[PDB]
Parts: structure tokens; sequence; C-alpha cells
């Protein structure tokens, strides 16, 4: 759709459950579309930055994860289309990630990237 | 399972080459005329050229049409091997952390090694740990 573009390269993030790559703008209006029931993010800007972390690399046009290898190998194919990462470094702090699991939300590592 | 394939484009401009393909699949996705291709990988560490993922040449070679950024590589589809399949996606250490080491560029401390303290959630402006190296005004005039 028209609402998960970004609209303008400078000041984008990226999710760590998801890794949905989108503008400023968009977090603090539309936020993160294949979570939004298990992340409240609608409608503040503080929790944004709590969990989302501008340090990733790596864009992917994501347009079919139904039928595609790259989102097998991400495990993004219950996911919507959009643009997606490769690997976000970073981790939720010790408070929001226990309620993930209460609620039958599986927290894994996007960042498939290696260190040294 | 599909293939990768390979288009030349110019340096400099890869996140708009891409951003320019998403808004172009979303304009013409409910059209008679859709396009086939599943992805495209535009990794930040390459810069010159940019990758997409179809089955056949034609379908690459047929959705690139009217662009006026790939217009050099047209005539020409490079076809990688399957394992060259999980390469691409891997990034070696983003690469914004605080108590980290950096080095910097401009300024008088060039080619020099430094430390991170705080970071500012504005991403205008962050601190860093440096030792100063300045005469402390007893040399220059
Ligand atoms: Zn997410």
């Amino acid at each position: 759709a028209l609402e998960t573009v970004p609209k303008d390269l400078r000041h984008l993030r990226a999710c760590l459950l998801c890794s949905l790559v989108k503008t400023i703008d968009q977090f603090e209006y539309d936020g993160c579309d294949n979570c939004d029931a298990y992340l409240q993010m609608k409608g503040n800007r503080e929790m944004v930055y709590d969990c989302t972390s501008s340090s990733f690399d790596g864009i992917i046009a994501m347009m079919s994860p139904e039928d595609s290898w790259v989102s097998k190998w991400q495990r993004v194919s219950n996911f919507k289309p959009g643009v997606y990462a490769v690997s976000v470094t970073g981790r939720l702090p010790q408070g929001i990630v226990r309620e993930l699991k209460s609620r039958g939300v599986a927290y894994k590592s996007r960042d498939t990237a290696i260190k040294t | 399972d599909p293939n990768l394939w390979t288009v030349k484009c110019k340096i400099g401009e890869e996140r708009a080459t891409a951003i320019s393909l998403m808004r172009k699949f979303i304009a013409y996705q409910f059209t008679d005329t859709p396009l086939q291709i599943k992805s495209v990988v535009a990794p930040e560490h390459v810069k010159g050229y940019i990758y997409v993922e179809a089955y056949k040449q034609t379908h690459v070679k047929q959705a690139i049409e009217g662009v006026g950024n790939l217009r050099l590589g047209y005539w020409n589809q490079q076809m990688v091997p399957i394992k060259e399949m999980t390469d691409v996606l891997k990034v070696v250490k983003a690469n914004l952390k605080p108590k980290s080491w950096v080095r910097l560029k401009r300024g008088i401390y060039k080619d020099d090694i430094a430390q991170v303290d705080y970071v500012e959630p504005s991403q205008n402006t962050i601190s860093l740990k440096m030792i100063p190296r300045i005469d402390y005004d007893r040399i220059k005039a």
C-alpha cells in the first residue's frame, strides 16, 4: 500500500520484531503494521525510540512473502508486504519482552549478521 | 526456487532506485501489465549496482522498461550461481552503539581513534571522548 512506503529517505528507523523500515512520520502516525495489538505503537513517540532503533543496514523490496526464498531465510513469510531489512542491531529492554511470551509472541533475534 | 539476477546502476544511487522501483510496483500492480519481480537486494557495503529476484531474464528485462536510471544496465543481464544466494545478505561488523570506539575524518583529530559516551535521540549530534592536542596557546601568535 501507499501507507507503508517510506515518504522521505531522511529520518528512517526500523523495528526489531518484523524489521519494518519506514519513515519517522509514518511510525508516529501509523506505526508497525505487522504487529500493532501486541506492541501498542500508534499514538506516541517515546515507545518508538524505546523499541525501534536506527542501528540497521540493508534494504529489501519485499512483495510476495508466500513465494520467496529470502522470506523463508529471514522468517518473515507471515508478514505483510513492505520494505524490510536484513540486519537490525539491538535488543529490547527487560520490561517489554516479558509480556510478549505471555501473550503468545515468540521474541527472536533478527540480527542475522555476524560479529567479527 | 526463484533466481537472483544482477543489473548495473549508477554509483551513489541505490536507495533512490529502490524507492522508485517500489513506487512503480505499487502504482502498476492493479493494471494489465504487472511486475513479476519478487524482491531486490541493495546492500550498503556495495555501491555501483543492485540486485533483483526473478525466475527468467525476460521478467526483469520488461520490468525495468521506461526508467531512466537503469538504462545503462539494460542490454546485459548476468546470472550468478545458486551458491551466491546467501553471501549477499551477510554483513560484517547500523554501527551505532554507545560505549564504542569510532574514528573522525574532519576537524583536527584526523585519523584518530575516539570513544562514544552519549547518543542524542534527535539524530543530529553525538558526544565523543578524545584527548586534546592543542598547544594551550603558547606557540601560535
Ligand atoms: Zn516489527
